[PDB]
């Protein structure tokens, strides 16, 4: 049976969002590509470069019109005429704007494609743009982190697939399954914060003993996403398990709310 | 047109424009022009930028402490060097020592990366330039098992093994859905694998594709998270406890055993499965050992990197060699210095930026980044480029030169180096390399032999893993467990001015961070980056860079399909995000 | 010396007296004493339960919601089917129905179960009965991969593998510290295997002791833990939430995602790793199939498992069929009731323990639990037992009969109950695998058939997951999420007095807990468990259980060496925590 | 290079340490056993039975005398002169003494050695005791738990192997490392206790998003261990993630502190 179409475009972005994906423990990254999904375009993976993406793109956009997801990773810069992200030779705001009006929804994986995220800090030289800024008559999943955690990443993609509808969503679009809670609502470490048991400098005695990593910066407590319960990696860690306070990765302007080590 | 004579390369912009954009199997924006002859050969070669973000500019004002974080989202498939050779830069400005440990563990999270980039890089963006995955489909799954038995000890060969690969190949393709391999270059007279290697290289394709994941877990145990892990200035946040209460607050036996199990896991996969994968690709194109040479045989260089002794970035702490080889003289390893203004400088003449005499070099702690979109007289116009004026500013990538000389960086650059000052391993590693291909020591100086040193490098930094590794549990065993600094983490505490440099050798090569500290604010922050080396667009001399080389005189097959292309620029590890930050 | 006739056999305690204690390679304590006459034959068979706690007598006085967490603790080995049984059996005294979902992940936790436990038994504990661990050392490789090759898709069957295998038992043995092969049974010629596939057995060993761990990843999402999972009465305590706030909080698309990797890897490990190594076994030790027949051929018991229709635990609904046969009529299988007092009865006459009439059977609702040890002559002391006095109490095992017949549970009964309902499944399996041995449907009915049996119901086990998993989904599709009946957690809502069985196929077989209630507390507790059936001493009438009637008629090549006791006894995988609890 | 002599004996018990020790998912179980130390005796996995099982006991316990580490699961019974639990026709304390005689040290697996577990609960009718109480002139590390954590016990066993010595202690034997704190100091839904969000019924809503089970009976306050930060089955759950409160199941005479669903 014919798997769905996915196309998966990349403005202005790291490609971190793209490399969490692939880390996905369960399904893996593989099954999904082979199985799931029919990853249709996709310029980090395909083996067509040039006029052949181009052809891919226009080919499936077109035979598959109304029908494919839209993946978004990144985002379009406003500044220089969108020529700050330049593709097929002009902006890329033009290919996310043909990719858009095609889609049935949009996902918008991370801070990117969601917010902004480090383009857009100050004094955002690009006048880089959060995808739902441009594109404004189609649905839009948020999936916001710096990148989101593997295997959210394709637990959302296998609940469109099985359950053959978009997840239910907060009111900025955020699927409420992993970021209904916040971060401290489900941290390891909370009794230590309860208790008043903090770091206070690195690698004291309370850090050796996993206190409350709050008097170091930690965001935690206005952050909404599943890295205190999912946590990282298969499971193995997320920030605060391994000594760093959470930098608020997954909220709009976390890099302009001060410094990472000035408290919530 | 016109035509101009640089570094032995006939730079000519005559006759047939071919326009490969976008450059996919890269991570970020590419754009490639080539002109060729009559006789499909390229006589030109355009390297495009066609992203920025501007990292530099946003730095400013911000505090040090934070920078580390900033720039690791210059890059997500290198993800943490950015990281780290900020720590560096800002340790070095402030005047910080790390702890012992921390160092070992910042050894273990670059080490860890390299392998984790290199194989990727292997398998998903290089290994369909190489592999006809399409080809797969006519194998024999016995003729499959006898090839990768004869080539390895790896366990996975059976006739059933790659009989099930190529069933679920053949299922993938059937309903017309052929995704990543839409449109792709099979059957092209330059794939030169048989099926059964090919098969083999597919099913290989797949196991990377799920093994990498479970390399990043070394960094989830330090740093947190992969993508993109966390750090601090004065050392790591990774506090440790092995034999006290609380030690399910830390890094304890049971996290340190987790990566033991992933160290031996990583080795054994690179060993025997992409070391001899690389040499089977080089088996069958070993013309490739004479193609995309680009400056490999004129000017490579390395800062060097993995400083075994704590806070000594010198040559005899350093275990990845530095230096600098030019004019073809490899003779003459030179000592690289990234504070001495005649040595590292930055070029825009023909880059979008704004300088007060763009003809002119400027060092990163006189650095400028003043964007400045302006292509000139392209063919078309300013938002629909159809040909970039390469005789004007073509590229949002600065040109970086080292004492005015165009380099190359990366695993080739560095395994000349350490080769050419004599470390003991690289030598034994590369000549028995050579050896089995039946190929002199210049067929590394290649595109070939830029794929076959990733190999290598990637098996050099899995061993490396357990070196330090060892070297972190000798200091637990002592009692030594620190793992911060913080006498200077206060600003009160910083130099009202300074500056300071961080380099490492990220995957892809050398990497410097350039920060000036004010007032306990960023003053200026610069980042100069391997693929930065690589892509470059010319200077006020003419003088192409490294991609630009590597493409001059390679013969094409077939113009509208640009696989030699493909083949030569994939070879470097082409990272736009890393190149235009 | 004396001798007495019952169910075929002539029980004859004359000739030579031989001894094994400890029973190793099984759960828990076991002793066996035989007779052999002149000619090497076993004439005579002592099967004794070395421990007893009592958990029968600490269940009294407790909360009803609390009984199974104590008696899971019967057995680590079979861990979580105490479990079931415990919330089956208070759920049938109070009357409570648990929601669909409960249901469906109750069998999910219980197929899972009988993949470990089946898997673990073939490779860690039968498993170095049939292969020769130290002749592995004499294999060819390549002889050994073409070996595996021929049987199996496996992926894992180079040369070079198997060399390296060899390598590691090589330099293992070499220092003289051979561990858990030291002073083994190596060279016995009972060993028929050829050194390739010792080395394929052992490889494999060393693949399922890896890989066992993996399938109970399953219990720990849906259980918390595994060993010793968590359960309620009224269903599971594992809320789901898929689409809603909180979803980190609750079993999520992640977490089933979890769970079905693991089912995958779970039967292609089975299918393709055991399930050809059971088929070898087979082909090499077929004499096997006619040795250790015991009650098999005559009287074999199942209650039935895996209710599919929630709370119907009737024959339409049991996946896992129920029935008895007795006096070798396999063309009457017969209904099971575990209230009838005729049906499940349980003798003391030759155990430690307690009744006011040793003379007749009480069914578990009349059941005593009253220790008392009572050896008799031992030709020691009460502390030093020598010889078992097999003529009077010899055992801290029940004796379980059914209408008064001795029976055999587990796997090959299950089998031959299922086979002869007609079940079309089995028909086929069975009719194939014997086909493949060209051997009789009586081969089955031996040593190794329960061997075979196991195997076979491993991989019926791995795919009724994938069956409860798609239930389970299609229920969350559709809605429905419920995973607890609360109506009647309260104690105020249950009758003031009440009793009800809860009954399930653990591993090894029929399983059965007996529990009534009184104002609120468990005022009776009693269990019988398969090894109490298995391991059972005799009755009144002098009537042998399922091991001594095994082992009865047996040939041993080397007295001093027990192979062929261990054979027959692993072959029921005893679990004498189990038996004894 | 040789490894570490162990003897692994068994009393009264259910084998579910030995289960646990197999799990272990770093180091593999495998390895532990071909590369870090010679498991010379363990009736649960050892080839030879009977009088062969017994020649091994006899010449590793006499030929590594003063030198091996003994690992007891399970308990004696003091009841019926010891013959509850019978080893090669005599009580097992017998062979618990002989093998205590000759141990450099001992390791109290389980719930069960340490303490006196399921046998042991009212109305011990086996009189079922703790080795320490037995065996009182050699040092005894108890790692309790039913049965304790996979990961735990195998980085016991490489802590000793690789420091050459035993782990540090509280007072009553067990390793600080990973009994140090309580599970309830490092559990993930501490901000829901500490918020007064309780699940008051199975599967209510507040099971549904994860509240804290504290009214439902957990334990987690007064147990010591690691489950609620290294967790069980490679980081893939414990108790409390699933939905059922701990039980107490580490700590001593956890049966009879009433009911598990009554409130700490
Ligand atoms: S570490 Fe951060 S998220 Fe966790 S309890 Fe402390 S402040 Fe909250
Ligand atoms: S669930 Fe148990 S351990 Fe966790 S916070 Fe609540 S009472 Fe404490
Ligand atoms: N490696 C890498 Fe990325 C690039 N170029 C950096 O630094
Ligand atoms: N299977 C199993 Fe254990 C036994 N006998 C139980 O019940
Ligand atoms: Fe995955 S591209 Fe990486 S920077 Fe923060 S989300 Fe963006
Ligand atoms: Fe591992 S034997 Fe299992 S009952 Fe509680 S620890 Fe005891
Ligand atoms: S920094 Fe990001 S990854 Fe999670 S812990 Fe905080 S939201
Ligand atoms: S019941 Fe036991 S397993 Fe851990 S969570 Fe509580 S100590
Ligand atoms: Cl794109
Ligand atoms: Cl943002
Ligand atoms: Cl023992
Ligand atoms: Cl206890
Ligand atoms: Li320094
Ligand atoms: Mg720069
Ligand atoms: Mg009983
Ligand atoms: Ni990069
Ligand atoms: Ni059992």
């Amino acid at each position: 049976k014919p798997r769905i179409p996915v196309v998966w475009i990349h403005g202005l972005e790291c490609t971190c969002c793209t490399e969490s994906f692939i880390r996905s423990a369960h399904p893996l990254a593989k099954d999904v590509i082979l199985s799931l999904i029919s990853l249709d375009y996709d310029d980090t993976l395909m083996a067509a470069a040039g006029t052949q993406a181009e052809e891919v793109f226009e080919d499936i956009i077109t035979q598959y019109n109304g029908k494919y997801i839209l993946a978004v990773e990144g985002n379009p810069p406003l500044g220089e005429q969108g020529m700050f992200c330049i593709s097929s030779g002009r902006p890329f705001i033009e290919k996310l704007k043909r990719a858009a009006a095609g889609a049935s929804a949009i996902i918008a994986w991370g801070t990117c494609a969601s917010w902004g995220c480090v383009q857009a800090a100050r004094p955002n030289p690009t006048q880089a743009t959060p995808i739902d800024k441009v594109i404004t008559d189609k649905p839009i999943i948020k999936v916001p982190g710096c990148p989101p955690i593997p295997d959210v990443m394709s637990a959302i993609i296998t609940y469109m697939v099985t359950f053959d509808r978009l997840p239910d969503v907060d009111r900025m679009g955020r699927p409420l399954m992993f970021y209904g809670q916040r971060i401290h609502d489900k941290c390891y470490r909370r009794a230590h914060f309860d208790a008043g048991e903090f770091v206070q400098s690195w690698d004291d005695d309370a850090a050796r003993k996993g206190y409350c990593l709050y008097k170091m910066g930690c965001k935690g407590p206005t952050t909404y996403n599943a890295c205190s319960s999912t946590r990282w990696n298969d499971g193995v860690s997320f920030p605060i398990q391994s000594g760093h306070g959470c930098l608020g990765c997954a909220e709009n302007g976390f890099w302009d709310r001060g410094s990472f080590y000035s408290r919530v | 047109s016109t035509q101009y004579e640089t570094q032995g390369y006939t730079i000519n912009n005559a006759g047939r424009r071919l326009v490969v954009d976008p450059i996919t199997r890269i991570e970020g924006h590419m754009r490639c022009e080539v002109n060729i002859n009559d006789q499909n050969v390229i006589t030109n070669a355009v390297s495009c930028g066609t992203m920025f973000r501007g990292l530099e500019i946003i730095l400013q004002g911000r505090d040090p402490r934070d920078a580390w974080a900033f720039v690791e989202r210059i890059c997500g498939v290198c993800t943490g060097v950015h990281a780290l050779a900020s720590v560096y830069a800002i340790e070095d400005a402030i005047g910080i020592k790390v702890p012992d440990n921390a160092n070992i563990i910042r050894n273990i999270m670059l080490a860890t990366l390299w392998c984790h980039d290199h194989l990727v890089h292997f398998y998903q963006l290089a290994g369909m330039d190489w592999i006809d995955v399409l080809d797969a489909l006519k194998a024999d799954p016995r003729k499959t098992s006898e090839l990768a038995q004869s080539l390895s000890s790896w366990p996975k060969s059976s006739p059933g093994y790659f009989f099930d690969v190529q069933n679920r190949l053949k299922k993938f393709v059937e309903g017309g859905q052929l995704g990543i391999f839409r449109n792709g270059y099979w059957g092209h007279p330059q794939y030169k694998l048989p099926p059964e290697a090919n098969l083999m290289g597919f099913a290989h394709y797949l196991e990377a594709l799920d093994f990498q994941r479970e390399i990043v877990k070394i960094h989830a145990v330090f740093g947190g998270k992969n993508p993109h892990p966390n750090w601090i200035v004065g050392g790591m946040p990774c506090a440790i406890n092995i034999d006290e209460s609380g030690a399910v607050g830390a890094v304890n036996m049971e996290r340190l055993n987790l990566v033991q199990s992933i160290i031996t896991r990583t080795a054994d996969f690179i060993n025997n499965v992409m070391i001899p994968d690389a040499l089977a690709i080089g088996q069958f194109n070993k013309p490739w050992s004479e193609i995309g040479t680009g400056l490999s045989d004129k000017c490579v260089l390395s800062y060097g990197a993995f400083p075994d002794i704590a806070n000594d970035f010198g040559e005899k702490s350093l275990l990845m060699p530095g230096g600098a080889v030019i004019n073809g003289d490899f003779n003459n390893v030179l000592p690289v210095d990234l504070v001495d203004p005649q040595q590292v400088q930055e070029f825009v003449d023909h880059a979008w930026y704004r300088y007060p005499n763009d003809q002119v070099g400027r060092h990163p702690f006189d650095g400028i980044t003043d964007p400045w979109y302006n292509p000139g007289d392209v063919k078309g116009s300013d938002t629909n480029i159809q040909q970039l004026n390469e005789q004007e500013r073509y590229s949002w990538i600065k040109a970086p030169r080292w004492r005015g000389n165009a380099m190359e960086v990366g695993p080739l650059a560095r395994t000349l180096i350490a080769y050419h000052k004599g470390d003991a391993a690289t030598v034994e590693s590369v000549d028995r390399m050579m050896s089995a291909l039946n190929l002199p020591l210049s067929g590394i100086q290649s595109t070939l032999g830029r794929i076959l040193c990733r190999a290598h490098e990637a098996q050099w930094a899995a061993g490396k893993l357990q070196y330090f590794f060892d070297k972190l549990m000798t200091n637990l065993k002592n009692g030594n467990l620190a793992t911060a600094s913080t006498e200077k983490w206060e600003p009160a505490t910083w130099p009202t001015e300074c500056r300071g440099v961080g380099f490492t050798e990220a995957p892809k090569g050398a990497l410097g961070h350039w920060a000036a500290i004010r007032d306990g604010k960023i003053d200026l922050y610069q980042c100069v980056v391997p693929t930065t080396w690589n892509a470059s667009p010319r200077d006020p001399k003419g003088q192409i860079g490294a991609y630009e080389a590597a493409l001059m005189n390679t013969k094409m097959a077939i113009p509208e399909q640009p696989l030699e292309i493909l083949r030569t620029l994939h070879s470097f590890d082409p990272c736009l995000a890393c190149s235009t930050h």
